[PDB]
């Protein structure tokens, strides 16, 4: 009919606005882990160094 | 006082006061002089009926567009379609009124100057200002980067924006569009039996595509399942009588947007164009860009438009960047919101052409700094 | 700029939804069951100018018949 | 009728689905950023303690 369809169209809006922020947000975590599990791996490397310095 | 927006268009002339949100009076552009004889004396009967009134006389008439790419054929057609568009569909005298045309991109010089001269000399507006037909429609959508392909009815043109600085140089202007679709459909239908000639027929071509014609998520897929199964026959009732049922021309028609191969011409689609229109520009752009893809125009109208081409640009682009279609809802009447937020701006008051500089300037002065 | 899109679009996000369902009650209910009492009482109305040119046309068929 | 309740249903949980994924990313992320905080704040010091021990 009428109403209807712009009902059926708001309710779209929203499906796209939903699905985007969820896959930025999915995409955001897998950044910011990676530059976590980096970071740890340089603290990793640091506390060998500092192993052969104690040796 | 308040401004004009006018939209020439091709197809459809929208016009309306600045500052609302739908244009005020929205018709076809035709002009149609009678082609019989007339025997019924004192009848009234009028030389040419321009606008709506010729699509329901149509039945003896010939109607002709006086716009055929963008570009204006028929000068005096279109100067009586301004008058009827100024005095009858919206009944004020631009002798009060400032107007904002729209013009498409790489149009010829003499189209322009021939406007701006006779916005001047017949009408005798105060003041005129012409602006890119894209420009505006990235206007509506609140935006402020991104590349537009506006597909309109006359040409397909896609001109990519960034930060509010326009790249002169990558600007893809293609002349196919909701013309040629339409002179296509009536080409393929005739594969079932039913010949549309006339120039009145043409019209009820149109409302069959419109009606219709949808555009394939995946074109070799729905070419084998019409060709077994019949679940897409859709049956169309004609101005008489005589339903019609239109099997795989359904999704045919549209398709050429994406090969125009289909009806001869070398270019292509409108899904490797935008590709391209973006690849000409520069490297830290092209992210914006990807994220901030506008359709607007009256032909991208069609259902399921918005997932074939961002498909398609899925598969063209590199895997890792974001491919998001701006798809609003009020696709048509984009161009001219985008037209009736620009004029009603304050910061744009002072780039009117004014007249006193038209007198001095000439015609000409349109290519100069009032762009 | 971006920020006029919420003022544009949330308006009628909600008003426009709620307007249009009203409408449609309303000429739902103003449509619908008026014309189908109306129908149902010419129907009646027929029903009767059905028994009367019957009656009508007997009495004339009983005189006239010579 | 029928269509209309089936769609109106699936897109709200298409919604709700979306929302509900984009949350729970987001609260990985926060906890991976501050995790993240608290490796660079002990590198910074094991730096300093390697120094001291390179002296
Ligand atoms: N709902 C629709 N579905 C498919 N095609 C449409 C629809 N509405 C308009 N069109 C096509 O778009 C054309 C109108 O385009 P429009 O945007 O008015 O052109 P212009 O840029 O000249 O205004 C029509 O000729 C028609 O072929
Ligand atoms: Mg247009």
């Amino acid at each position: 009919m009428d109403a209807i369809k712009k009902k059926m169209q708001m309710l779209k809006l929203d499906k796209e606005n939903a699905l985007d922020r969820a896959e930025q947000a999915e995409a955001d975590k897998k950044a910011a882990e990676d530059r976590s599990k980096q970071l740890e791996d340089e603290l990793v490397s640091l506390q060998k160094k500092l192993k052969g310095t104690e040796d | 006082t308040t401004a004009l927006v006018c939209d020439n268009g091709s197809g459809l002339v929208k016009a309306g006061f600045a500052g609302d949100d739908a244009p005020r009076a929205v018709f076809p552009s035709i002009v149609g002089r009678p082609r019989h004889q007339g025997v019924m004396v004192g009848m009234g009967q009028k030389d040419s009926y321009v606008g709506d009134e010729a699509q329901s006389k149509r039945g003896i008439l010939t109607l002709k567009y006086p716009i055929e790419h963008g570009i204006i054929t028929n000068w005096d057609d279109m100067e009586k379609i301004w008058h009827h568009t100024f005095y009858n569909e919206l009944r004020v005298a631009p002798e009060e009124h400032p107007t904002l045309l729209t013009e498409a991109p790489l149009n010829p010089k003499a189209n322009r100057e021939k406007m701006t001269q006779i916005m001047f000399e017949t009408f005798n507006v105060p003041a005129m200002y012409v602006a890119i037909q894209a420009v505006l429609s990235l206007y509506a959508s609140g935006r402020t980067t991104g590349i537009v392909l506006d597909s309109g009815d006359g040409v397909t043109h896609n001109v990519p924006i960034y930060e509010g600085y326009a790249l002169p140089h990558a600007i893809m202007r293609l002349d196919l569009a909701g013309r040629d679709l339409t002179d296509y459909l009536m080409k393929i239908l005739t594969e079932r039996g039913y010949s549309f000639v006339t120039t009145a027929e043409r019209e009820i071509v149109r409302d069959i595509k419109e009606k219709l014609c949808y555009v394939a998520l995946d074109f070799e897929n729905e070419m084998a399942t019409a060709a077994s199964s019949s679940s897409l026959e859709k049956s169309y009732e004609l101005p008489d009588g005589q339903v019609i049922t239109i099997g795989n021309e359904r999704f045919r028609c549209p398709e050429t947007l994406f090969q125009p191969s289909f009806i001869g011409m070398e270019s292509a689609g409108i899904h490797e164009t935008t590709y391209n229109s973006i690849m000409k520009c520069d490297i830290d752009i092209r992210k914006d860009l990807y994220a901030n893809n506008v359709l607007s125009g009256g032909t991208t109208m069609y259902p399921g438009i918005a997932d074939r081409m961002q498909k398609e640009i899925t598969a063209l682009a590199p895997s890792t960047m974001k491919i998001k279609i701006i798809a609003p809802p009020e696709r048509k009447y984009s161009v001219w919101i985008g037209g009736s937020i620009l004029a009603s701006l304050s910061t744009f008051q002072q780039m009117w052409i004014s007249k006193q500089e038209y007198d001095e300037a000439g015609p000409s002065i349109v290519h100069r700094k009032c762009f | 700029d971006f920020d006029d899109i919420h003022r544009k679009r949330m308006e009628k996000d909600l008003n426009e939804l709620q307007a249009l369902i009203e409408a449609h009650f309303e000429n739902r209910k103003k449509e619908e069951e008026e014309l189908v009492s109306l129908k149902d009482r010419i129907e009646r109305r027929r029903a009767e100018r059905a028994e009367q040119q019957r009656i009508r046309n007997e009495r004339e068929k009983e005189r006239q018949n010579r």
